[PDB]
Parts: structure tokens; sequence; C-alpha cells
């Protein structure tokens, strides 16, 4: 039904997204929530700088889950940091459900909407997720009628939108009633990207390291012994394998548990292992003395 | 429904029993004490090869047993 | 997917969404064959009886 | 006070209808294999918070219906019926009303009463107390009055069980009750278990 | 507490309230709301029999305080046996009027039923309810249906009937009262019946009903 609204594109920072994953994994299976800190810039963009949590409770994703004590306490301290940030919205996780909000959860979204109408609820799924691209959706949440009329696409303009299905027709219907998937963009760059890249500086010691010679021998022995077992099937394999049909081949020439795949796999581990150990021993010798 | 479950359970068991021969495993060992409250289908061979007989003990056999319990 | 699913006395796959027929399964069984199979009856040649 | 009660209700509704299971066998710390008391066998997880150590196959766990992760630990499985049998121990009838039977009464004590206090007496002999008691007699004698009558006077844990309606046509449901009473007694040791009218069985 | 009935919602699960006891339909249908009395007059003659029956059932229900003073255990059940047509059904209706209590109609054939192991639960429920209804007299017709235990039956022998025969003893035994439930039993013969049932602390009085005397038939007319 006619109203002149705009959609909120949710710009999630790298720092913020990672914390949202952290909280959601931890909460399992019980659904947990928290508030989002950010800034309101332009005429629709709410950006999430950082996220903190409201307590883990089995009364989670509720108005109750929200703690007045946490919120005040943080905000005095935040004034000192030289970042007192706006509450752009609230994030929650469902690891008992998908991107379909619960019945309590719709009321809770509404309370946030009263405070700042630039408020969204972002659903974080880590074991009700079907995608490793981070299954997150955004809702502002508006009534059923708006979908039915077809008003709701007039309001969203300046959106692309998207649709995914973690869990069947029931979720799709829940999504459509709300506000469906409004676009999530990321504020990221190369400095943040380099931090995430890392593993070990300890690679420094490890590249040079090689083990005791008795150990070099253990490895070589174990592999040659192994290779003998598979060898007897291999004879048959090369003689035949006219079949190209995976199910028939499997029974016929022991195609499943194949001697080719495994024997190759074995020559390749043995070769590489011997090279790095041998190569290091020699390199160290020359250099230290 | 009751009678049918027990019947299904036993068919599955026969089918899985036959599965053993391909592998090293030794088959089911079971005791029939009353054979008339048992199916003769379950006493048929081809899955049985060895059949154990126990009879009643005689005098001498019995005496030995009596010492162990006492 | 499959017009052979309309053919009677064929074991058939179904995909649920109303119990809709998918395709006919190429592996079929009857109880008469299954009777032979479970027993594993001893089978023997002419020699055993022989003499 | 009313708000506190109202709060737990929401916990069920968030999980959507919580279900009981048991840990069949532990695959790894994260993944357990659970056989359900409701039906299907399941592969399950555990909350970060909920410890692995607590769960046992001797005991029951609870699972979130919609994601199949173990929320928490639940106590050892005991049937509803067996709770009623333990309670049924005072059914009245004092030791006076069962007299004259007194010679036969002395025989019942040797078997039942003596191993409770000390199994040590039979141990010195070098024999394990004799298994099972059978009470039989012509009608009206008071074979059931006797078993029942001593159980009340001592007031020891005594399961009094009617076994002439415990068999049902419900396959698998008849089995559980019969098992449960033996297991239970081993736990609530010392105990006596009396089944009346097991002529039926 | 375990065994008590409780409601749960099948769609999403909460215990709405706790639900009180429940007695199956199969027993419920057989029951009666008490039918008019024929009294002792309509069953003309049969004087000696009436005197025994009245003494056993009716006087302990009404003047129950005096019976406690005598010290006695009020009957577990009394038995009527002997040839049909002697007005047992009529006599039952009369018993009911004197006591001012419920005669709970029970058929011996209804207790053994088509469902198996459930039939045994039926006997437990029928006596169980009589206690709850107030003090009661259970009018059982044709107890010959419930079973005759001489069993050794190496082949079958039914045994829906066995379970019910044993359960019926249990309810008569003083695990539950038998001073609250009285049994007025009518069976055509005691020859058919087994001694497990008859005893003297399952059925206390044995009242034989001979066929009417000469004066008795004039009273009936």
């Amino acid at each position: 039904a006619p109203a002149v609204d705009t959609a909120e594109q949710v710009y999630i920072s790298s720092l913020a997204l990672l914390k949202m994953l952290k909280h959601g994994r931890a909460g399992v299976p019980m659904e947990v929530m928290g508030l989002m800190l950010g800034e309101f810039v332009d005429d629709y963009t709410v950006r999430v700088i950082d996220v903190f949590a409201m307590p883990q409770s089995g009364t989670g994703v509720s108005v109750e889950a929200v703690d007045p004590v946490f919120q005040a306490k943080m905000l005095d301290m935040l004034k000192q940091t030289g970042r007192p940030e706006m509450v752009v919205g609230w994030y929650h996780s469902h690891p008992g459900f998908g991107c379909w909000l619960s019945g309590v959860d719709i009321n809770t979204q509404q309370s946030f909407e009263a405070l700042s109408e630039r408020a969204v609820a972002v659903v974080v799924d880590p074991i009700q997720s079907v995608k490793g691209k981070v299954v997150i959706d955004a809702f502002r949440l508006i009534n059923a009628n708006m979908m039915v009329l077809g008003h709701e696409p007039r309001q969203t303009t300046s959106n692309l939108g998207h649709l995914n299905k973690p869990s069947i027709q029931a979720l799709i219907h829940g999504l459509n009633r709300h506000y469906y998937s409004i676009t999530i963009n990321y504020r990221k760059n190369e400095l943040e990207q380099k931090m995430l890249l890392n593993l070990h500086k300890k690679s420094w010691m490890e590249g040079l390291t090689l083990q005791d010679y008795s150990e070099h021998c253990k490895h070589n022995e174990s592999v040659v012994k192994e290779m003998l077992e598979l060898a007897k099937n291999y004879n048959k394999a090369v003689e035949e394998e006219d079949k190209m049909t995976p199910e028939q081949l499997a029974i016929k020439n022991v195609g499943k548990q194949d001697p080719k795949r495994h024997l190759e796999e074995h020559v390749d581990v043995l070769m590489t292992s011997n090279i790095v150990q041998c190569l290091a021993a020699m390199l160290d010798t020359v250099v230290f003395k | 429904g009751a009678d049918r479950e027990v019947q299904r359970i036993l068919l599955e068991l026969l089918n899985q029993m036959d599965g053993f021969d391909q592998n090293v495993n030794v088959k089911v060992i079971m005791a029939t004490n009353r054979a008339d409250t048992l199916d003769p289908a379950l006493l048929r061979p081809g899955r049985l090869d060895r059949k154990i007989e126990f009879p009643l003990p005689d005098r001498r056999q019995k005496r030995l047993i009596f010492s162990t319990i006492t | 997917i499959d017009i052979n699913d309309v053919t009677p006395n064929c074991r058939v796959a179904l995909r649920n969404d109303s119990y809709t027929l998918h395709k006919i399964l190429p592996n079929k069984v009857d109880p008469l064959v299954s009777l032979m199979m479970v027993e594993k009856v001893p089978d023997s040649t002419y020699e055993m009886i022989g003499g | 006070k009313q708000y506190e009660k109202s709060e737990n209700d929401l916990k069920a509704l968030q999980s959507v209808g919580q279900i009981v299971g048991e840990v069949l066998k532990q695959l790894t710390e994260e993944k357990f294999i659970v056989k359900a008391t409701n039906g299907p066998r399941y592969v399950v997880g555990c909350r970060r918070q909920l410890d692995k150590s607590k769960l046992k196959p001797g005991t029951r766990v609870a699972l979130d219906m919609t994601t199949l992760t173990i929320m928490r630990y639940l106590p050892r499985e005991v049937d509803p019926l067996v709770y009623n049998m333990s309670h049924e121990d005072p059914g009245n009838v004092s030791y006076s009303e069962i007299g004259g039977l007194s010679e036969q009464i002395r025989e019942l004590r040797e078997v039942i009463e003596l191993p409770l206090t000390n199994p040590e007496l039979f141990q010195r002999v070098g024999i394990i107390p004799p298994k099972g008691c059978l009470l039989y007699g012509p009608p009206g004698t008071g074979k059931t009055l006797l078993a029942r009558a001593v159980a009340s006077q001592l007031d020891c844990n005594f399961l009094k069980v009617v076994s002439s309606s415990i068999v049902d046509k419900y396959i698998g449901e008849s089995a559980r009750l019969i098992r449960e009473m033996f297991n239970y007694a081993r736990d609530h040791q010392p105990c006596i278990i009396f089944m009346d009218e097991i002529d039926a069985i | 507490k375990p065994g008590d009935l409780v409601g749960v919602n099948k769609d999403s699960y909460l215990i709405l309230e706790t639900l009180p006891t429940e007695y199956d339909s199969r027993v419920k249908a057989m029951e009666v709301d008490e039918r008019p009395t024929e009294q002792y007059s309509d069953i003309g003659g049969l004087d000696k029999q009436i005197q025994e029956l009245v003494e056993a059932i009716v006087l302990p229900m009404n003047h129950k305080e005096k019976f406690e003073n005598l010290g006695i255990q009020p009957p577990k059940g009394v038995l009527m046996y002997g040839p049909p047509g002697t007005g047992k059904t009529l006599l039952a209706r009369a018993c009911a009027a004197q006591t001012k209590a419920t005669f709970l109609k029970l058929a011996g054939p209804q207790l053994v039923q088509m469902f198996i192991g459930d039939g045994a639960k039926l006997v437990r429920d029928a006596f169980a309810l009589a206690k709850e209804k107030a003090p009661s007299i259970i009018f059982i017709d044709e107890l010959d249906a419930i079973g005759t235990k001489r069993f050794d039956s190496e082949k079958a022998g039914d045994r829906e009937v066995q379970r019910t025969m044993l359960e019926l003893l249990n309810q008569l035994d003083g695990f539950q009262p038998n001073t609250q439930v009285k049994v007025i039993a009518a069976t055509n013969r005691v020859d058919i019946l087994d001694p497990a049932l008859l005893r003297s602390g399952r059925l206390d009085r044995k009242i034989e009903f001979p066929m009417p005397n000469e004066e008795a038939r004039a009273r009936i007319m």
C-alpha cells in the first residue's frame, strides 16, 4: 500500500563480518543475538563498522535477550575511545533455523525499527548454511500487504536483490513476506585482505628442517611395501579395461579401489618427500660451516 | 502387525547371513532346544554345514561335572 | 523424465512433491525368487546320489 | 512469578518441539551417533558449551529438532510404569495376618532377606546365593499375601509388579518393561523384585 | 507423576494442562445408568435365597458402621449358581434398590476382546472405575467367558482369556479393597468354573438356586 520509503543497503566491513561468524558458531544450536555499531552516511547506506553481543540466553533473539546493562556500559567507554558509534541495527544468528525469522523475532526487529527506521536484522547461519560464501540475509521487515499488492518492489528501488534457499519452500515464503534479500556489499581493501592471508613465520625454521636419517628410511620402506600389494591387480588393469562404464568396470578389473590411482599417488608422495628432506640436509651443511 | 515384524527381521537376517562367505567371517551359531516351536525353514542346510549333537551324558561323564560344582 | 513409468508391474522411483512418479528402477524382485535366495538350498550333482 | 514459568515455553518453540535420543556410540568429539527413542537414527553435533565427557550410552541426550545438535544432557532412562511399582511397596497386610505359614516364611528369608544385609555369609560357604524364588500353592493359601506382607513390614524398596497385563500386542513395547525392572534393581541395590501372576508370561 | 496423563500439542510442543484419568470406550459402552427395580415381589417365592443374599450384600453397605463393630471383612463377592430361570436377573435389580448404590453392569464376554493384551487392561479398568464411582456392586453376567484355568495346554489355548482370568483375581485381592467392591456373580454352573475363582475369599457365599417350589410358582403368577 502506498508509502515512500527507501531500502537500506547494508555495507558490512571485513572486521564486522568476521565477528558475526564468530558469534554465530559459538551460540550453537541456541540462537543468540547482538547489536551492530556503525554510521549512517548518504541517503540509504548504513554501514556496520563493528559488532558486540547481547548475552547468550535460551530466551535468545528476543527483546529480553537485549540487555540495558551492556548497552549503557559500553557507550560511556566508547566516548573515551574517540568513537561513540550509532546503533545502525542489530544482528542475530539462527543456527536452529535458516534465513526465515521466528515468530518472536519479527516483534524484536520491530522494536529496533522504532528506534531507528534505518534498522535491519541480519541472519547468520553456520550449521543451517548451504553456502560457504557466508549465508547471510538482510531484512528491514515490512508487512505482508506490501508484498501482495506489489508495492514492496516500488519501495526497494536502488536495490539489485537475490534469492537463495537454505531450507525449502517454507523459507522462501517467509522471506517474501519480509523484505526478501536486500543487497549486501562489502567495504574491504588490500591492508585487511593482507591480515587475513597469513599463517606462520615459523615457515622460516620449517623450510630448512629435515629429520633423522632412520626416519627417511621408515618412509621409503612403508611405501615400497605398500606398492607390492596393489601391483597384482595392476596386471589385469593394463591387460583389459575395455569397459568405460564406471559401475561395470568397478566389479571387473577392481576399478573401484583402482591400483592405477593409488600407485601413482604413492610414487608422487615418495618422490616429493625424499627430495625436500635430501635437499635441505645438503643446503644446511654448506651454509652453517 | 506384530507377527509381520518378526517375520521381516528373520528374512533380513537370512539374507545378511549368506553375505559372510565372501569374507573371512564365521556364521551365526544358534541353539535349538525345542525344534517344534521353530521353523524347519531355519534348520535347512546350505548355510549350515556342521551340525553339533549333544545327547544326555552317561554315568562316567556325569560324575566329573558333579565334582566341579561341589 | 521417463514414459515407462506408466507401464504396469514395474517397480518405480518416486520423487515426493505429491508422490509423483520419477522413473522405473531397473532392479526388480519378486517373492518367488527371494524364497530360493534366502534358503540357499544345497545343490548337488549326479555323483552324490550316484552308485 | 508468572513471567518466569512463561519463559521456558518459548525455549521449546524456538527449537521447534524438542526430542529425546541417546548416544549410540561416539564417533569423534564433535560427532556422535545417536539412536532416537522417537524413530530415526541420527548423526548429531554438540554445543561448544556442552561437554562431551558427560554423555554416555548408558544415558540419554536431548537434540534440537531442526538442526540436530545436542543441546544438553538428560538422566538415565527409566519407564513410567517402574516408578509406580517402587511406590506400590506399602500395600498393607502386617506380619500377624500371614502367620501359621511361619515354617514356610523362614524358608523365604534365607533366600531374599540374607543377601541384602551381607552376601558375606554365603561367600564363606563358597557359594553364590540361589537364583530366583518361585512361590506356588493351591488357591487361597496366600502366596501373594506373603511376598507383599514382608515387603511392607521392612519397608525396603520392593517392586510389586502385575505381569498379567504387561504383555501387549505392541511389538517391542512388551519387551522394555521386563528389562527395565532387572536393571533398575541393580541400581537401587539392595532391592527385591516380586512379579505376581507371572503365570501369564 | 509418571503414569498420569497429560496433554501435549502435536503441532508445537507444550503441556497445555494436565489431564485427569481416562477409561477406555470398550468398557464404557457396556455400562448402565441404573434401570428400574423389579424387587423381591416380582421374583415370587425363592425365600431362603433372598435371606442369604440380603444378609451378604445389602446390610453391610447401609449399616456399614455395625459391620465394622462385628469385626468382619464385608464380602469380596457372593456367588449365585444353579439352573437359569430362577430369577437371578430380577433378584439383581432388587439388590440394587435396597443398598442405594450403583450396579455396574459387566459382561464376561466384553472383558475378553479382539485386541490382544489390551483385553487384560479392560478387566483392570472395569473394577478400577467401580471404586471411583462410589462403593459399588458389580453385576457380572456369565463369568464362564473370562476363563477356566486347568491349563497345561501344550498347544495354544488362547490366553487373552488367561491374562484376564489372572487380572480378575488381582483386583479381588487386597492390594486394592474388596470391602468397597462387592461382586454379585451369576453363572449357570460351578462345574464349568475352576476353583481358583470360587474359593471362599473370592466368592464368599455359595447360594444355590433350585427351580421354584409349588408355592413359589403361585406367587410368580
